[PDB]
C-alpha cells in the first residue's frame, strides 16, 4: 503492498 | 476522497484473473470471427482495449450480438497476438508478425501499440 | 513466448476504463443488494476481487442470477468503499468507517484488505 | 512505455 497516491 | 491509500498490484491482479476466466471459459459472451478462426472473449475487455470494439459495443443494435465477424483482410495470429496483449499486458513481437500485428492494431485503433511497431520496423531498416 | 516486451500502464488503462462503464451503467449485469440499497457492476470484475463472489458466480445456478441479496449485517457504506476499491486500486480508510470496511472485508474474502485493517487498528491501540 | 518484463 500500500502506498499514499 | 483525498485520503485514499492505494494498492500498487490491484489492477495487474484483476487482469491476471479475468484471462484465468477467459482460459477456463467462464462467463464470456462474445465470439469473434476472424477469416473462420473463432475466439471466445468479455466483451468488457474488449472495449477497455480497443477504439474499435469500444464503438460496436455501445451501439443500440450491436451491444447484443453474441458474434462478431472481422474484415476478411485480417490476420488470425495478428489477432490471437493483440487478445493475448489485452488479457496480459505482453506484446509477442517478433520480426515474422510485426507487419500483421501493426495492421491489425490500426484496424481495431490501438494507437500505442501500432507506434511501437511503427518504431521497431525504423530500427530494422 | 519468452520474446515478449510488457506495457507497464496497460492494467491500469483497463482498470479505468471498466470503472467508466461502471459509471456510465455500460454492460453492466449483476444488480447486489445489501439492505435495500442497491449497486450495478460486472460480474467478471467482482470475481477478480472476492473469494466470495468467484464462488458465487462458478456456481452453476447462480451464475444466471441478476440480482444478489448480501447478508442484512453487511453495512450499505463499507460494501460501496470496497466497490469503489475493486474499480480503482484506491480504499477510502476512515476512522469512523474501518470497523465497517473490515468486517465486509471478511465476508467478502478480501485478505489484504483485511490484513491492512488490521495493521491500522493495533497502530491506535 | 515498453520494458522487458
Ligand atoms: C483508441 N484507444 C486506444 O488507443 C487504446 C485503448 N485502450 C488501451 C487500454 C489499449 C489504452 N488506453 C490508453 C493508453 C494505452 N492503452 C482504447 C480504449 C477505448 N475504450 C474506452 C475509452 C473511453 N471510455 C471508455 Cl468507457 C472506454 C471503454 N471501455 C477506446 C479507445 C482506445
Ligand atoms: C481470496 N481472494 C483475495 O483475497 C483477493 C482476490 N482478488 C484480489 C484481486 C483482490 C487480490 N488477489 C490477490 C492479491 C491481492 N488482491 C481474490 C480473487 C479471487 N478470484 C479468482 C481466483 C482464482 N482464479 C480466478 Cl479465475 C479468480 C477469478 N475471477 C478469489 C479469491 C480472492
Ligand atoms: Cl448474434
Ligand atoms: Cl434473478
Amino acid at each position: 503492498a500500500w502506498v499514499i497516491p | 476522497a483525498d485520503s485514499c491509500i492505494q494498492f500498487t498490484r490491484h489492477a495487474s491482479d484483476v487482469l491476471l484473473n479475468l484471462n484465468r476466466l477467459r482460459s477456463r471459459d467462464i462467463l464470456t459472451d462474445v465470439v469473434i470471427v476472424v477469416s473462420r478462426e473463432q475466439f471466445r472473449a468479455h466483451k468488457t475487455v474488449l472495449m477497455a482495449c480497443s477504439g474499435l470494439f469500444y464503438s460496436i459495443f455501445t451501439d443500440q443494435l450491436k451491444c447484443n450480438l453474441s458474434v462478431i465477424n472481422l474484415d476478411p483482410e485480417i490476420n488470425p495470429e495478428g489477432f490471437c497476438i493483440l487478445l493475448d496483449f489485452m488479457y496480459t499486458s505482453r506484446l509477442n513481437l517478433r520480426e515474422g508478425n510485426i507487419m500483421a500485428v501493426m495492421a491489425t492494431a490500426m484496424y481495431l485503433q490501438m494507437e500505442h501499440v501500432v507506434d511501437t511497431c511503427r518504431k521497431f520496423i525504423k530500427a530494422s531498416e
